[PDB]
RNA sequence: ACGGAAACCUUGAUUCUAACGCUACUUCUAAAUAA
């Protein structure tokens, strides 16, 4: 009925190290590694929300779709109400807004110790006939760096008897990701995160999240 | 949907997981029983305070020193300084570190550098033992370890890399098997596990142990290390849970090509799932040893290092340690002259 | 002074289908991420009592927290155009009319 | 008097790794892997120099110096008979060492990371391997 | 001599695009991704001498000097056995470094982008990939 | 004691919806011959 907007709010920790990638841009004169996608003005590494958009709604169609999903445009009620749909005038404007994660402990990094906020892990490859080697370089974001996740969900009038669902869904969405790796080579030990501090608060509107946040701390 | 499980590692024998970074003569002092890595950063500001910058720099620059300016001690003992605590972190003396003594000219002028994350701690990569689960998968299995393993429609033989298919292909459904093999890497397991082994050859045609100028940083033996090999699918599913029992029957494979023709008191016995991990192990352990034999030795048949037969075995020094499983006292070598057989690991793997 | 060389950026990114995995690439252009922009939005009186000029004023200020915590114009649902309004304020250009109750409230809600 | 300015640095770097030694065949002798980690803080650097003033980013300078002292006098390559060391004679033609020394604000260091940026540039220009 | 006059780079672009390098299958190794940064960096470069004088675009100039040179020597393709530098040639070829040392005004900085435009035109209008 | 005087080409309208920079890859192989 009436309109609000829940505004999840987590810390994104790596585990290992992340590799979300982009193009050699920003990549230094005379670096040859795989750059890390950054700030353009601070040069930190970033989480952009198209990945963490794309890598949820691809977890979360081998769940709740039950059907083929060849395209995007076919995913189910549940996912395409949220993520947003093109081709279904319901659910062109998805409920869920996604927002670029950016570096927040960068001073506990450096107290920590650290010279460079990415590192370069060198990594190669061993022909199984004539063992020689071919190596190259992955630039990652370090570990033990943590991200502003913010995600915001609105509540309108079509939000009855609805609003539950979704939350199940934002809620399995974060566990899948953990579950899983975030962008990059992550089938070898990349990508893995951890939302902490997760919480929802109402930024506008009227509605309360008092049994939501228990129930975020209670499994996720 | 997924199958999680935990591999427990626990090293046999010293492991390297090199980065390609070495620490020279002058990055390490030898003294009290214990090797010092200071950081040169932390060297170089309590030596602007101390105002020796200069004589420092003298040192570094230095193109070709000669026999004794090469090492840091030298530095340290000529400028009188006596205030060693500039960061960095200390390795015991293992004693079975290098052949000759660690003082004098020859010593240790270069040790490997171990694997470590950009806090300075070390830890085992996720794709290493990817590596090495991926060599006992492929050479366990009849479909793979076969002669379709090699490209001769070349100048040379090579690898048959879409044996295993791989990547996206147009107009048809994802057929990766390895994408669902998500092996995770290691947490720091600090800088006190850490020794510095030394590479010995050892030959079955002349029997008798060849130490060579290659010194390592490597995990001491009996350290206990932990990964998570996350599934996704049935196929790389029913592969992992057969992880043992194909590491066996790989090994034993191994046993009966390499291993039997040596000393059985320089090989190993196994307490649980037997692995291969890291640098120094051998050529046989990274490669599809059925089909890489006869191709491998011809590659180095006209250097000076020819390989021989098929090659020597490689056999580092480090202290005898015994463990007191529940069946008795189970010493870890066989051999009295502290012969461990470098890049041995096992592993024991649930499914939590 | 910031040592920036370009004021807009290109972003990288594809689309992998669910059946193949094939990665289709893409590029688009964003504005650098600190960049700023003088806003400014004139509200006119007339013929209008205490109670509607009121009103106008909170749903002005509804509007503009409704826009901090949406995105502006382009693909925001992954993370783009999110703005924020600073050194808000209001001061009367025209006429004379008391903006010290609407400048606290402006300060305070934001 | 100082040695780097905005207006010879590009220059300079020509006159620098023009003149570094090249095998017989013609080839250069340093590689891109010999340099790799200066470059990275080099880079790095330069791109704490924009949010973080000088007064605390004396120790990075510090810690560069000294691991250019460090690699100029480890990196050898060793070609017929005869041992050479590429790090240590680019440092020394290019004037490494001193650009290093009169550092000293915001604006010298850039101009010094700037300056290290063409010198590997124009060393790729000619053939330098990676 | 000039060599960039307002009446004869669109001619010398097309000519330069013309006598690019080529493989067997008549396709051109030079791609737009090769040259992005480079075409970025002459576009900021070229909107900024609107409203900027000269005498404070040294280090732009600079840095796009450094940039083309290090893009001629970074980039390199693999054919028939042999390694092409395809934007290196089209340096070699398009006199580019020529026009960079003879930029002193704002025309002449203004004359060299919009020859750099032409060359971009030019090279995708004859099957220049992306 | 001008075919002249008075007349806003003005009112509203998001260049918006969907999209993982993704895929496979152990920083690794070789120790001859002489003593």
């Amino acid at each position: 009925m009436t309109f609000a907007k829940i505004k999840f709010s987590a810390q994104i920790r790596l585990e290992t190290g992340l590799h979300i990638g982009g193009s050699d841009a920003f990549a230094a004169i005379g670096a040859i590694d795989s750059p890390v996608i950054k700030d353009p003005i601070t040069n930190l590494p970033i989480i952009p929300g198209s990945s963490l958009k794309g890598k949820m709604r691809t977890l979360l169609a081998k769940v709740y779709n039950e059907k083929v999903a060849e395209k995007p445009s076919d995913d189910s009620d549940i996912l395409s109400r949220l993520f947003g749909n093109s081709k279904d005038k319901r659910f062109k404007m998805g409920r869920l807004i996604f927002r670029d994660a950016f570096l927040s402990n960068a001073d506990e990094l450096d107290s920590l110790g650290v010279r460079s906020y990415t590192e370069v892990k060198f990594e190669n490859t061993i022909d199984r006939i004539t063992a020689e080697a071919n190596p190259r370089q992955i630039e990652r974001a370090i570990r033990n760096s943590t991200f502003d996740f913010e995600l915001i969900y609105e509540i309108t009038d079509e939000n009855e008897n609805q609003v539950e669902e979704d939350f199940k869904v934002i809620r399995d969405g974060l566990k899948l990701l953990e579950l899983d790796y975030l962008g990059g080579s992550g089938s070898r030990g990349y990508g893995k995160v951890a939302f902490e501090n997760l919480k929802a608060t109402t930024v506008f509107g009227n509605y309360d999240v008092k049994t939501l946040n228990e129930l975020l701390t209670a499994v996720v | 949907d997924y199958r999680t499980f935990k591999l427990s590692l626990l090293t046999l024998a010293p492991i390297h997981i090199g980065n390609g970074e070495k620490y020279t003569s002058r990055e390490f002092i030898y003294e009290n029983k214990k090797f010092y890595f200071p950081d040169m950063g932390k060297f170089y500001n309590k030596m602007v305070e101390k105002r020796l910058a200069e004589k420092f720099e003298a040192f570094l620059i230095q193109t070709r020193p000669n026999a004794r300016n090469n090492r840091l001690i030298s530095f340290l003992n000529d400028n009188r300084i006596a205030e060693r605590s500039f960061g960095g972190y200390s390795i015991s003396e293992t004693g079975l570190e290098s052949d000759r003594n660690p003082n004098s000219a020859g010593a240790i002028n270069e040790v490997n550098k171990f694997i470590r994350d950009a806090f300075g701690n070390p830890y085992i990569p996720g794709s290493s033992l990817k590596g090495a689960i991926r060599t006992i998968l492929m050479n366990t299995t009849p479909k793979w370890n076969n002669e379709n393993a090699v490209n001769d429609f070349g100048r040379f033989p090579k690898e048959n890399k879409n044996l295993i298919p791989w990547g996206p292909k147009k107009g048809k459904e994802y057929d990766d098997l390895f994408n669902a093999i998500r092996v995770s890497d290691s947490k720091p397991f600090d800088n006190k596990r850490l020794i510095l082994v030394q590479k010995w050859d050892y030959s079955a045609k002349t029997n008798k142990a060849k130490p060579l100028p290659l010194y390592r940083e490597s995990i001491s033996p009996l350290t206990k290390i932990e990964f998570e090999i996350t599934t996704t699918t049935d196929e790389a599913g029913r592969l992992i849970e057969e992880l043992g029992k194909r590491a066996q029957a790989f090994y034993k494979d191994y046993k009966a090509f390499f291993l039997s023709e040596f000393p059985d008191d320089k090989i190993q016995a196994n307490l649980q799932y037997p692995i291969y991990l890291g640098a120094g192990s051998g050529a046989w352990t990274k490669t599809l040893f059925k089909q890489a034999d006869g191709i491998l030795q011809r590659r180095y048949s006209r250097m000076k290092t020819k390989m021989v037969k098929k090659g020597v075995l490689k056999l580092t020094k480090a202290p005898l340690k015994i463990v007191k499983i529940p069946s008795g006292n189970h010493s870890l070598i066989k051999n009295h002259e502290s012969f461990y057989e470098m890049g041995k690991a096992n592993f024991m793997i649930k499914e939590i | 002074s910031l040592g920036v060389r370009s004021y807009t950026e290109v972003k990288f990114e594809n689309t992998i289908d669910r059946i193949t995995a094939e990665a289709n690439p893409r590029q688009i252009e964003r504005a650098i991420r600190n960049s700023t922009f003088d806003f400014e939005l004139i509200y006119e009186i007339t013929d209008e009592n205490e109670n509607q000029v009121e009103e106008d004023f909170k749903v002005i200020r509804d509007g503009l927290k409704l826009l901090e915590l949406d995105y502006l114009g382009g693909s925001g649902s992954r993370g783009y155009g999110k703005v924020a309004f600073e050194n808000l304020k209001a001061t009367t250009v025209f006429g004379n009319y008391d903006v010290k109750t609407l400048n606290e409230l402006l300060t305070a809600e934001v | 008097m100082a040695i780097l300015t905005d207006e010879n640095y590009v220059d300079k770097a020509e006159r620098a790794i023009s003149l570094l030694e090249k095998d017989n065949k013609g080839n250069y002798l340093l590689t891109t892997s010999q340099i790799r980690k200066l470059l990275s803080l080099c880079s790095s650097l330069y791109d704490r120099s924009k949010e973080r003033k000088f007064d605390e980013l004396i120790n990075d300078v510090s810690y560069l110096r000294v691991q250019f002292v460090y690699q100029s006098g480890r990196n050898s390559v060793r070609v017929n008979r005869q041992t050479f060391f590429p790090v240590k004679d680019l440092v020394e033609k290019g004037q490494i060492l001193e650009a290093l020394k009169e550092i000293k604000d915001r604006e010298t260091l850039q101009r010094f990371c700037r300056y290290m940026e063409a010198l590997v540039a124009y060393f790729k220009f000619y053939g330098g391997k990676d």
